[PDB]
RNA sequence: UUCAACGAGGAAUUCCUAGUAAGCGCAAGUCAUCAGCUUGCGUUGAUUACGUCCCUGCCCUUUGUACACAC
């Protein structure tokens, strides 16, 4: 009944499902809020989808995400991976397309690795 | 107006060693010495120009080149100088088969030649030498090039016969407070006093006379105990 | 809101809510001397019985941050610039004070030389950055432009008895105690105004407060090695006001700092071996909606 | 051994 | 890579080599083809700094 | 500076092993290393008989 | 000593240099039309900085 | 571009709303009299407001900085940006 | 005078944010803490190598650098540093290490001399790095050297390995770690004091260079 | 109290260019091989080349042929 979207984020082999819908504003990764995500020295590698367009984005929708498989950092950057793209899809849909490719840019001009992985390799040289 | 120090008691100087690369020392490099093992069928002896009529020219080899008298009268020299007990001092050797050794100033080598000798195989084959006491290992082979040993502000000479005079006193107090000196000095018979071109930029000289090595070694330590008040 | 309190070979941080110990620095290897915070309260530094200022940061016992190697005498009194970040003062029983940068740890950037025995006190002018008094046994409180030689005082302040601590009150007057009495010089004109004898042995510290809320205004308190620390008023001409006796001699004492806004603090060490501190504290949405 | 540059600018 | 090597001092006397060898008109006509690729080579590579030499020696040179 | 006396045994060999000065544990080394060595020759000579 | 620096126009190939040092061609900053044939050590592309202790000497090759 | 509009009010304005969603995205606040003239460039990227206090500010759009403000000598009535040539028309009070 | 409403609510979170955590939101600041505007590269020729005009939040942004040659120099010198502090056999692969000990070291530069840290270690790059070096022509094996020039991307990278491999030198068995003795090294290379083990290598090859000039 | 080894391993030598070197553990045990171990699997993850034929070698061509233009 809600406008709800739902996204992934991936990096090695962890993966994190970002469900993102009209609320009140809280961001919370697996259960616990997003200020609780361990190893706390890339807390900001977690932040910076929020610092890099505002809070008031983040003021009327309420993300969720599920993260699962990994270690560590590849958990921190299917977390960043999954908010950013997960932010962009909902105002893609639901707000409108300037908004969205304004937060594309603004991800983009960033580090484009928060909306679009490395996924297949090596190169056989 | 300037107060004592608060102890008097004579402290014993630190003992240097490559693990300290800031303390200004004098390091004395016996360069192309001549410090090769031998069997016998049974036995192992350092090649000598008088242990044998020719084993040395059946390693090819002329039987001039196999002097390890003169490294050690060099090495004798270097160890008794007062610089080397006031512990501003250290030896590396290199010899001419491309084996470096670290020197400890600490180190009592043996008056006579053969036990240097006998000293001289045991630290060839097992590439270390503990004191008899055990507490410290005095007398290594280490890692070439020298370069990773020596100081990292270190001016590198040569000693030579054919090379712009100088006078060892003045010439120390040219260098400044942290500067040390690494001086090569060759421990042949004869040869071309070429034997660290890659390592060096000054090439110099003590005397107008043909100088033997351990007077040169022992030339070089009495100036610098004169240029550093000792 | 914290103060640390040098004992022989250690140095406890209180805290000025529980008094009870918060941390401790154990790892020196003689009697530490003296131990101060910096004035942005971030590191501490302690000088020791073997010369060796060593300063760690403060509320981190385990990160010693760098051991300045001072005299080999006994380095009896080290602190901080009060207007300057980065260097630090250390006099020791070499009759020698050293400036100190504290980032080129290896020679001292200042060596204030001149005073014939025992430099036991330090102090800095607190408007003037330049201007660095101190205090030794023999008398005679020193003081020094930064900008100068350095081994020569600009002027020279006759205590007769051994000083035993230099604090400075206004950019103008300082204080030294030692002896009996305690005087009060004007740093302007040279000359002392106030001397106040109120002791029965030597005065051992002072400290000062200044703006805290209080009917005075100013406060100086002295401690005095025969049990007493006093508290006197600098604005009617240093007069005492108020007094506490404690169990022996007392050898250092301090007050909660200027800016204290909590559970504020008097404490005072004896040369008995302990230490007294005296603190002064201080339905429904809709239910609503009707 | 010169080459072709090197030849030419010592001619 | 031969007239790519060389530095502008070269490519003055190389100047001078070309002004010389264009008076002895057997050896020019011989190697018309070769002295232009050459010349109009040395001077497009090296066009910004020959432009802002001053000597009216180089300047008759060229003309 | 301290002056230490080296260390090392007269007449080395590299090829002999150090002289142990206890006769029931050098004892024992070589016959472990004796062991060693007859034990795999014998196991190797049999199983390439048996092939 | 005044040093001075010098911005690579052209990194020269075919050269005969010693492996790990290239030849290479850089013009002024002080005055941008003159140039001076240098050769380096580490990894040089085309219009970067480097750094001359002094100008008063032209590369030869090294092999 | 069709996604901004802009409002103009009589206590000196003007508001930014995108025409998709229907919510407040700027607000700038120059004038103090009435701003009787909004106009943007064909590129997004310099807006043009005249009041009747007779100011014509120029502001940068995408930064939200103003370029300029030039005082005319006489309230403004009206404004018409001509687009392609980037002209624009004031209808003075003189 | 002239000012622009942008936000028209103040904006209130229902997870709670820490607020120097929401105050990151007006200026990227490395661990928070260090700013990276006013930090300039005060020696030219090495702009365009050491990058610090993109500014980060912790010195892990996993990007991919190694393939294309002149890639790396637009990592953020931070995380070189990082990645150059995380080499031996005993710590490879230990980034979350190497980032902890270059905060800790960061934070002690600024506690010691009270200035920018991000400033004192490109000044410290842009000092350390040697502007001249020696080739050995070989001759077949002639001992004896040529002084070459030495580009830029190759003085930032012996500039990144002489303070690392220095700062573990210094913490080798001393009292001091490694964040300690990186924290000297940067700051005596900062000013240029001739007591760092890193501008004294460079003084010996800038002086060996114009020796075999 | 005082009588064996050893505090990151000499001369030489081998391998190595991005999820690579290296660190780390967890499983399996697949007709040959392996358990004095072998093969999988993830976790963490760099430094330096990415140019050059100067050295060491290996290879190719020496009518341009294949159609213009140009050389």
């Amino acid at each position: 009944a809600v406008p709800s979207v739902q996204t992934f984020g991936k990096k090695k082999s962890a993966t994190a499902v970002a469900h993102v819908k009209a609320g009140k504003g809280l961001i919370k990764v697996n259960g616990s809020p997003i200020t609780l995500v361990e190893p706390e020295i890339l807390r900001f590698k977690v932040y910076e989808p929020l610092l890099l367009v505002g809070l008031d984005k983040f003021s009327n929708i309420d993300i969720r995400v599920r993260v699962t498989g990994g270690g560590h950092v590849s958990q921190v950057y299917a977390i960043r991976q999954a908010i950013a793209k997960g932010l962009v899809a909902y105002h893609q849909k639901y707000v409108d397309e300037q908004s969205k490719n304004e937060l594309k840019k603004a991800f983009t001009s960033y580090d484009r690795t928060l909306l679009i992985a490395d996924s297949r390799r090596p190169e056989p040289k | 107006q300037k107060a004592l120090p608060a102890s008097l008691v004579p402290q014993a100087p630190p003992v240097l060693t490559s693990k300290d690369k800031i303390t200004k020392r004098m390091i004395v490099v016996l360069a192309m010495a001549s410090l090769e093992t031998h069997k016998i069928s049974d036995k192992y002896v350092l090649l000598n120009c008088d242990d044998h009529q020719g084993l040395l020219k059946k390693m090819g080899r002329d039987i001039s080149e196999a002097r390890p008298d003169i490294t050690h009268q060099c090495l004798l020299t270097l160890l008794d100088s007062p610089i080397n007990k006031a512990g501003k001092l250290q030896v590396y050797i290199q010899t001419s088969r491309g084996i470096l050794i670290e020197v400890n100033p600490t180190v009592r080598i043996p008056r006579t030649f053969k036990r240097f000798s006998g000293l001289m195989v045991q630290l060839l084959h097992k590439l270390s030498i503990r004191s008899v006491n055990s507490e410290e290992k005095l007398l290594k082979v280490i890692k070439n090039p020298i370069t990773d040993h020596l100081p990292t502000k270190c001016r590198k000479v040569t000693l030579s016969f054919d090379a712009p005079v100088i006078r060892v006193q003045d010439y120390i107090e040219k260098l400044d407070d942290d500067e040390s000196i690494c001086v090569f000095v060759g421990a042949m018979a004869r040869g071309k006093d070429n034997f660290a071109d890659e390592y060096v930029d000054e090439k110099v000289g003590l005397s107008n006379y043909p100088l033997s090595a351990s007077v040169a070694c022992s030339k070089f330590c009495h100036g610098a105990e004169d240029a550093w008040n000792i | 809101h914290d103060f640390a309190v040098t004992s022989s070979t250690r140095v406890q941080i209180f805290s000025s809510r529980t008094r009870q110990v918060i941390k401790t620095f154990s790892r020196f290897k003689d009697v530490v001397y003296s131990a101060s915070f910096r004035s942005d309260g971030k590191l501490l530094c302690a000088g020791d019985a073997t010369g060796l200022v060593s300063v760690y940061d403060s509320y981190n016992p385990r990160t010693i941050l760098l051991s300045i190697n001072a005299s080999t005498h006994p380095t009896h009194v080290t602190k901080f610039h009060t207007q300057d970040n980065k260097i630090l003062a250390t006099a020791s029983d070499d009759r020698v004070t050293r400036l100190w940068d504290i980032s080129n740890a290896y020679e001292p950037q200042l060596e204030l030389t001149g005073a014939t025995d025992y430099v036991r006190t330090l102090s800095f002018i607190p408007a003037a950055p330049h201007l660095v008094a101190t205090g030794s046994y023999d008398g005679l409180i020193r003081l020094y432009d930064t900008r100068s030689s350095g081994s020569t005082p600009i002027y020279s302040l006759n205590h007769d008895q051994p000083v035993e601590n230099v604090i400075a009150v206004s950019p103008t007057q300082i204080v030294s105690c030692g002896g009996n009495n305690f005087k009060v010089w004007d740093l302007t004109s040279n000359k002392k105004l106030y001397e106040r004898g109120n002791f029965n042995k030597a005065v051992t510290c002072l400290d000062y407060v200044e703006n805290f809320d209080s009917p005075m205004q100013s406060a100086l308190i002295a401690s005095s090695l025969d049990g007493h620390v006093k508290v006197f008023d600098p604005l009617d001409n240093f007069q005492v006001k108020f007094g506490w006796k404690f169990s022996g001699p007392v050898l250092s004492c301090a007050v909660s700092p200027s800016t204290a806004q909590g559970n504020r603090h008097l404490v005072a060490g004896l040369s008995s071996g302990l230490l007294a501190i005296r603190t002064k504290k201080k339905k429904s949405n809709n239910f609503q909606r009707m | 051994s010169l080459k072709a540059g090197e030849r030419l600018m010592e001619a | 890579d031969a007239l790519m090597v060389m530095p502008f001092s070269y490519v003055l006397k190389f100047l001078k080599f070309i002004d010389t060898v264009m008076q002895n008109k057997t050896l020019l006509h011989s190697h018309l083809p070769l002295i232009c690729k050459n010349l109009f080579f040395i001077i497009k590579f090296n066009h910004k700094e020959l432009v802002s030499q001053k000597n009216e020696e180089l300047k008759l040179q060229i003309n | 500076i301290p002056t230490h006396a080296p260390k090392y045994e007269e007449n080395f060999n590299p090829d002999k092993k150090s002289y142990d000065p206890d006769r029931t544990r050098s004892e024992i080394n070589k016959m472990k290393a004796q062991l060693k060595k007859e034990r795999k020759f014998t196991m190797k000579e049999i199983r390439k008989d048996a092939k | 000593t005044p040093v001075t620096l010098a911005k690579v126009i052209k990194v020269l190939g075919r050269t005969g240099s010693r492996g790990g040092v290239t030849q290479v061609r850089v013009e002024f900053l002080e005055d941008t039309s003159r140039t001076i044939v240098r050769n380096v050590k580490g990894p040089v592309r085309e219009n970067d900085i480097l750094v001359l202790m002094e100008s008063e000497r032209e590369a030869r090759r090294l092999r | 571009c069709g996604n901004f509009g802009f409002i103009g009010s009589s206590n000196g304005s003007i508001t930014i709303y995108n025409m998709q969603s229907g919510i407040l995205r700027k607000k700038y606040k120059l004038h103090k009299r009435a701003v009787t003239g909004i106009s943007l460039d064909g590129m997004n990227r310099k807006m043009v407001s005249c009041g009747l206090d007779g100011i014509v500010g120029f502001y940068d759009f995408n930064k939200s900085t103003l370029l300029g403000k030039l005082k005319l000598d006489a309230p403004i009535t009206a404004m018409v940006y001509h687009r392609s040539s980037d002209l624009f028309a004031l209808a003075l009070d003189d | 005078d002239f000012e622009v409403v942008e936000e028209f609510t103040p904006v209130v979170l229902a997870t709670p944010i820490p607020e120097e955590v929401q105050q990151a939101q007006t200026e990227i600041k490395l661990f928070n803490k260090w700013s990276f505007e006013e930090v300039e590269v005060k020696d030219a020729s090495l702009v365009d190598y050491v990058q610090v005009r993109q500014p980060i939040f912790v010195a892990h942004t996993a990007g991919r650098y190694a393939n294309k040659r002149f890639r790396k120099a637009q990592c953020p010198i931070i995380e070189r540093l990082t990645n150059s502090l995380m080499m031996n056999g005993r710590n490879n692969g230990k980034k979350l290490k190497a980032v902890r000990i270059i905060k800790h070291t960061l934070d002690i530069i600024n506690v010691l001399t009270d200035q920018n840290p991000i400033q004192v270690v490109v000044d410290a790059i842009t000092n350390t790095g040697p502007r001249e070096d020696t080739t050995r022509v070989g001759g077949g094996g002639a001992a004896r050297r040529q002084a070459v020039d030495v580009s830029p991307l190759r003085r930032v990278n012996q500039a990144i390995a002489l303070l690392t491999i220095g700062a573990r030198e210094a913490a080798f068995r001393n009292i001091k770690t490694i964040a300690e003795t990186l924290a000297e090294e940067l700051i005596n290379a900062a000013k240029g004091s001739s007591t760092s083990y890193a501008i004294k290598k460079k003084d010996e090859l800038e002086r060996v260079a114009k020796s075999n000039r």
